[PDB]
DNA sequence: ACGCACGAAGACCAAGTCAATGCTTAGTCTAA
DNA sequence: GCGTCTCGAATCTGATGCGTAACTTGGATGCTTCGTGCGT
């Protein structure tokens, strides 16, 4: 079963790319050593094959959101908005290991390494939530095939198909934002501002003297002070994205659970940048097996009615015993 | 060898979740509760075999036309042909002087004449006629040390 | 004449001229004995990179001047572009004088080849500084002298560059993007073989000479290996 | 019978290479001891000789999908898409020996080793499915010889050929994707979050204290959930060529192969089920030099006989044939 | 909880984009090298995707105010208007480290590498101030999502929605302001003017001769004097701006604190241009979860009484102990 | 009522490695 | 019913700091026999 979710992000999406990168004030990535360099945390880009009008296929970077990150986003959304409220309605309690395995797939870093019984495998893979993700101390193959977030771009036309060409964007979709941290003591201007500081004038004098001595020592040499000026690279707002979700022989309960997650997904955010309000997005269209099942209210209609009824029944019958059995270590 | 030998890894496993589903639905008649990856029907196995880029040269006494015709239908060399190992890009059959290298570099019978043997020949157990993997046909034979 | 390469096996032909994979059939290469044997390559290599520097032009001009003095008869110096020829013709004209004749934007095989043929028959020992057009098509066989082994109208010929990147078609750019620098090297091998096609156009040629002028062939850079293989088919001059 | 399948992967293809290989944050494979090291699971690379950088011959690694993986994928596709529904329609049931033989060719059902008469060999090697994939206690020679999934790359010219030069990729096609696992307990922020936990705040406090003590002990000299690492995958969009040959195929076997190719797009290649790796779309299927891939799957006037034969075989197929093949 | 603030700037807003950009005397940005190359300090702009009426996704720059700047502005407003008066009345003095952590999210540039205990997280996330603004030596996620100050422009319609079409502005909203610095000694042209400078006219003559020598030497070559002629680019005054503040699962006291800040936010400046009185703004309307809670007096109404009450008791019970605990190092 | 399920058990020494690929420079006119 | 002269010029042409920090730095499996007892 194929689910295609069309996402337009209201605010810029910022997924940190691991590794140190540097940029000059002009905007040149990895500047020559002569010029001044500043630390930069680039948006994650996965190399993809893009075809051009010349017919040549070349490898170009493409700013995307990792499949693992937003898989975890979907899992957290389901747990917070569907599963946990259902458990709390009936006053069901999960152990710390059960909660850890439900939210991360494992109770610890060491897997059991003991095979699971066939009936247990069938029961867990029939669970509305555990069946999708699996995991556990004994590796169970989940049913949820979830893909990364590819922006609808000329570079991703080969990947996402040619049926979304009407929403493609030609130019680059990445922009760099500069951030600064200021020492608060350097903005004091009167004893009234320093009246709340214990010691006041003496404390501010000691702080400023220590800062000046540290800066002079660092300059002559050629802890860390509060002053900092760096940049982080983000994907520009307003760009459309395509999310593809596949489920391996889904039961009606799991389909209903995924649809409820898609309904409640807009309240969450895609990537990092909590302070800067990054990752905010709005879902434009959801495609279920080549059919659009999205209304302004959300996922609705008689086509999705049976999925909603099945997931509601499963939630009514949902208990903590399944999770406790799933997360119980075989050792 | 045109390149260093590469140790190729292959496994074998029956999908445990798929088998569990079939067991539930009656497709599989298994009463056992658990799979055993160490042994039995659901054993996971790990084996290795080396892969090499080479030009295969050998010497023989026979008809050039018929040997070339037989080798024309040959597509793969050596073994593990089911997974496509050892495709033939081409072949050549040439008449060469006897002094180059003899046909003796093979498993010769125990009492073979010394004069016709090229190099040192260690005594070992191997079959003299194809098939060479049949252990019931194995006999003590002189196997070239510089070719094994 | 340049269909099958040394190792490409006419793949470049099948790609440049799109042919269905099953419809194409290759053929064995052939070459007469009188095409490779009756010529020897002098080891007088070039000592400077074939750039546009005036000093390189001076040294190349001196080398080809001693070649022309040693030249048995009419000779051809293969110049890739007008830039190198114009930089080179000035030094030659001091010694050769009227003996040197060069193409222009207008001067081409319309009348220059006929003039060279007439002057060679006149015994002037003319020197033809070919630029691009002379690399292909023009005839340097002494057709009137029906021995046929005269080997004098093109007794000697000299190459100034490999050349490199002579083809500037956008399709060539697409091919080099798709396949890499390998395709341009073998295309230049094709061009070099094509330039050697001017040497012989009649059977039974008996004695000619060749000069190579490029420091790259002497610099032992890895990418000129196909040129080394191509010129290795020809015996060197025992100097 | 030669089958040439042109495969373009929509999503990256991840075939894990055996071994514990490390990588640094900057992307240096096997970094020196000076910098930090993180575990890496590289893609399956095969050493091949090629003319790289105008060289006569260079042994450069080529990221491929192992041929055994492709064989097993084809077998699973046949089983899960045509064979199993056909047997279910007859309400057929298989013993453990027959099922093991059918799904992995494992001789565990009758490891004694059973002789096969010539008539039995003739009948069984003509089976639409079990003939292609030999095995079981009898352990025949299968008629199927599937090649590895070699990418259409510059280094694979001497393995694929020059027929598909237009789709080749010059540069590298491998990319490193970094994964991370976070401890959910450290992400709790309010008693409402800890309401579902039976121990409430006390359980989370004990969990965090145990984590801190374990971390301190490990720094001074049980593994927590937190983990950071990366795995190497082949970039998406690269075209692949799959070569399949069936030795002396019957009409039924070719029909089954065509049906599997029709249903092959629904399956995945190699690993990465969690991240939806290996998704691919068939671009062209070539039968003995003749293109057969229509936009609606494998179809045409030259393959109706194969489809009719395989449909007839599916109509009359029974579990007794599988039992006889597996000597059960 | 979504808060939308409609802000109109009385005076031009000047948020400087880092980098050295040059402008010609006729207003052309980055002119050819032949013409004059006066330095320019451009306003910071983020690329956004907008439709030009044809439905095409065009990436165009938009002069905005950084979200981090607005976040720090809100932090400073709350501290200097609410938290500081509350702590002062109780004679509670924050330590220098606590002061730095409160005003900058950290007391130093080296965060602790150990996670904080769950009791500390619960206590801090429930604090009226520290809960909204995370940070400290132990990385703690705050409850505040501060967005950038997007102007209501035709290019921002895709980003901020179609709710404020009546306040949209079509043409460019950016202008260049020319700044010049004079050398006081050159303008000094009276013996009475020089009667204050020690040394009389001799010092002024020495200054002028030194300036002449320096400019002659620099022109011939082809320190730096006081004479200067620059330009800084600012956003024109009068445009409306949309500010979005999102808070995840807030307590009553935290929302009360945010509303108190919004009441006294207009007295502060947006960003930069202190000397030229840049950054002045007036709050037009405040939207509280889709409801307008802005009165002409300020944030008031029957709906928001409980928030103000709760923040009142929170301030009454507030002390410096939690600040000291938050800013204390764990090593 | 022979077939299959299912734990206990019994061999038990133990290293050194972890890149495999870089490469240049302007003539054609012979269809609208 | 135009009317023409003039129909600019010099000079500024940026300065200074900041120019990262902490943590993760894998984990598990790949064997059959034998005894005893279910058991369908």
């Amino acid at each position: 079963m194929q689910i295609e979710v069309l996402i337009r992000n209201i605010t810029p999406i910022f997924s940190a790319a691991p590794g140190s990168y540097y940029v000059s004030l002009d905007g040149t990535i990895n500047p020559p050593q002569g010029a001044s360099r500043f630390p930069l945390t680039r948006a994650r880009t996965m190399t993809v094959v893009a075809e051009t009008g010349d017919g040549v296929a070349k490898a170009v970077p493409l700013p995307i959101v990792p499949g693992n990150t937003m898989r975890n986003l979907l899992r957290r959304t389901m747990l917070k908005d569907v599963i946990e409220p259902a458990l709390r309605d009936k006053s069901a309690q999960l152990s710390i290991g059960a909660y850890a395995t439900a939210y991360a797939g494992n109770s610890s870093g060491n897997p059991d390494g003991v095979p699971s019984s066939f009936d247990e495998i069938v029961t867990m893979r029939a669970h509305p939530f555990l069946g999708l993700f699996g995991g556990g101390p004994r590796m169970l193959q989940g049913r949820l095939m979830v893909d990364s977030l590819y922006p609808i771009h000329q570079f991703s036309q080969r990947i996402i198909g040619s049926d979304y060409i009407n929403d493609s964007i030609k130019g680059g979709i990445t922009e760099i934002v500069w951030t600064r941290r200021n020492d608060p003591i350097l903005q004091l201007g009167s004893p009234d501002d320093a009246a709340v500081i214990e010691g006041g004038a003496q404390a501010a004098n000691d702080w400023i003297t220590s800062l000046l001595a540290t800066t002079k020592a660092k300059k002559g040499k050629a802890g860390r002070g509060l002053k900092a000026f760096n940049a982080h690279e983000v994907v520009i707002a307003g760009v459309k994205w395509l999310w593809r979700i596949n489920v391996d022989r889904p039961s009606e309960s799991q389909i209903g659970l995924i649809l409820l997650a898609l309904n409640k997904l807009a309240n969450q955010r895609i990537a990092g940048g909590h302070a800067k309000d990054y990752g905010r997005f709005v879902i434009e269209d959801v495609i279920l097996d080549g059919e659009s099942v999205w209304t302004p209210s959300g996922v609705s209609g008689q086509a999705t009615e049976q999925f909603f009824d099945a997931i509601a029944e499963a939630l009514d019958g949902m208990t903590s015993s399944e999770f406790e059995q799933f997360a119980a270590s075989a050792k | 060898k045109g390149a260093a030998s590469q140790n190729w890894m292959q496994t074998s496993r029956i999908n445990t979740a798929e088998a569990a589903r079939h067991r539930s639905e009656g497709f599989l008649l298994l009463r056992a509760a658990k799979p055993n990856p160490a042994g039995g029907p659901f054993k996971n196995s790990l084996y290795h075999y080396p892969l090499v880029w080479a030009t295969l040269t050998a010497y023989c006494v026979g008809d050039q036309a018929r040997i070339a015709d037989l080798l024309s239908q040959c597509r793969q060399i050596g073994g593990r042909r089911g997974v496509g190992c050892g495709r033939v890009a081409g072949f050549s059959v040439e008449v060469v002087p006897e002094v180059e290298c003899t046909w003796a570099l093979r498993a010769m019978p125990d009492d073979s004449e010394q004069s016709i043997l090229c190099g040192e020949y260690a005594l070992a157990m191997s079959a003299l006629q194809s098939p060479y993997w049949d252990r019931s046909l194995h006999k003590p034979a002189l196997v070239p040390t510089s070719l094994a | 004449a340049t269909i099958y390469a040394s190792d490409d096996h006419a793949v470049l032909t099948r790609w440049k001229l799109e042919v269905p994979p099953a419809r194409a059939i290759y053929l064995p290469p052939v070459h007469p004995a009188w095409t490779t044997e009756p010529v020897v390559l002098h080891p007088d290599r070039n000592a400077i990179e074939p750039n546009d520097s005036p000093e390189w032009a001076d040294e190349t001009a001196g080398l080809i001047t001693k070649v022309a003095e040693r030249a048995a008869g009419g000779t051809l110096v293969l110049c890739t572009s007008y830039q190198n020829a114009e930089l080179l013709q000035g030094r030659l004209l001091a010694v050769l004088g009227e003996r040197l004749i060069v193409q222009t934007k207008v001067s081409s095989a319309s009348m220059c080849v006929a003039q060279y043929k007439a002057l060679y028959r006149a015994g002037a020992r003319p020197v033809w500084l070919g630029v691009g057009a002379a690399w292909t098509g023009i005839d340097l066989s002494d057709e009137q002298a029906t021995d046929p082994a005269d080997d004098a109208m093109l007794s000697d010929l000299v190459i100034t560059r490999l050349p490199v990147g002579l083809n500037r078609s956008l399709t060539h750019e697409r091919r080099v993007a798709i396949a890499g620098f390998k395709i341009v090297t073998l295309e230049a091998v094709w061009q070099l073989r094509q330039g050697l096609g001017r040497l012989v156009r009649r059977p039974g040629v008996k004695n000619k000479n060749l000069w190579v002028l490029d420091s790259r062939i002497g610099g032992n850079t890895p990418w000129v290996a196909p040129y080394r293989k191509l010129l290795s088919r020809y015996r060197t001059a025992p100097l």
